[PDB]
């Protein structure tokens, strides 16, 4: 598979630190981390141009994001809040192709 | 020998709003290491390429290290080495051409000194003293230790943030809790010299090009030289 977001599904109590990760197989530069959420399509929180380097989305804010390889990009909660609870979508691409993980759905209760 | 800076020759951490992860990268337990080695390639003139291997993780076998010019490249090109330096992948390149398009790859500046002559007896390693300044007042002092009489300033710089990322949080994820810091080295000669230790203003950061500056390969003499960190808090 292009794309694995690990866990698949999670649980999680306010103030916990929580890290989801996406592994790619494909060696593409770039990665990014975004989250679904009623009335909104999917917004980008951080993304990546390449190993050790991470870069702000359109609403970052409450999560730090870690690019130790090719393959890995991690997005952090650091203290979770309820209204982080969604479903968080990893993808990799080149191009104008983007190859989807199939989501985490996270509650932060 | 360059005049210390003042507050406007420095960078302001506040004026910087992209991510401080990016800075925090280059020096936090991050460093490419090799002893004893010989270059391979080449890919520009100014630079040399060596056979070395991740150790922590499997992000590279091969590294290009940028100097000043050809020269210097020619002064280490056939030369057995140690080097030490602060790596990074975005826009890293270099052809390997002979294909090999399937072997990681990480590029670097300077980081080289010659082996032989270079190193103590039996594993003993020198000191380094670092005195820490915070609102122009010593704050705590710290060692680094090298294995090597002349060492890069670049090698113990990174030493140097090492330690105080972890003691001080110099960088954090999204920003630092000091607005300037430079890192000043004196040499017993009377020479100093300094690097400004925050990312250029804006809201992008450009590893390769805040590296470049150890692209001179500047060597000091780890026995007798200083150190000093200034930092000002935000």
């Amino acid at each position: 598979a292009a794309v694995t977001q690990s866990p698949r599904n999670k649980v999680a109590v306010t103030g916990e630190k929580v890290t989801l990760s996406c592994q790619q197989t494909n060696n593409h530069n770039n990665m990014y981390w975004y989250r679904q959420d009623t009335g909104h399509g999917l917004r980008l929180i951080h993304y990546s141009y390449g190993v050790g380097n991470t870069e702000k989305g359109d609403i970052p804010d409450g999560y730090e994001a870690s690019r130790p390889s090719q393959e890995q990009f991690s997005l952090i909660l650091v203290s979770a809040t309820p209204s982080q609870s969604s479903v968080y979508f990893c993808a990799s691409g080149v191009g104008g192709t983007l190859y989807f993980g199939a989501g985490t759905r996270l509650s932060v209760l | 020998s360059q005049p210390d800076p003042m507050p406007d020759d420095l960078h302001k951490s506040s004026e910087f709003t992209g991510t401080m992860g990016n800075m925090k990268y280059l020096y936090d337990d991050h460093y490419v290491s090799a002893t004893k080695v010989k270059s391979v390639d080449k890919f520009l003139a100014h630079d040399l390429i060596y056979n070395i291997s991740d150790k922590k993780l499997k992000n590279y076998d091969k590294v290009k290290t940028e100097l000043l010019n050809e020269d210097l490249a020619k002064k280490y090109k056939d030369e057995v080495v140690d080097v030490y330096g602060s790596n990074y992948y975005v826009n890293c390149y270099f052809s390997s051409k002979d294909n090999v398009w399937w072997h990681g790859k990480t590029c670097m500046y300077g980081g080289i000194t010659k082996h032989e002559g270079n190193h103590f007896d039996n594993g003993n390693l020198q000191n380094v003293l670092v005195r820490v300044y915070e609102n122009k007042r010593n704050t705590i002092s710290f060692e680094v230790q090298t294995d090597k009489k002349s060492v890069t300033a670049q090698e113990l710089d990174i030493k140097a943030r090492n330690f105080l990322i972890n003691k001080k949080n110099l960088y954090e994820f999204n920003s630092s809790p000091y607005e300037t810091g430079y890192i000043k080295f004196i040499e017993n000669n009377g020479n100093t010299f300094w690097y400004d230790m925050m990312p250029a203003p804006g809201d992008k950061f450009d590893q390769s090009k805040y590296l470049m500056m150890y692209n001179d390969n500047k060597t000091v003499d780890s026995k007798s030289v200083k150190i000093e960190v200034h930092l000002t808090t935000k």
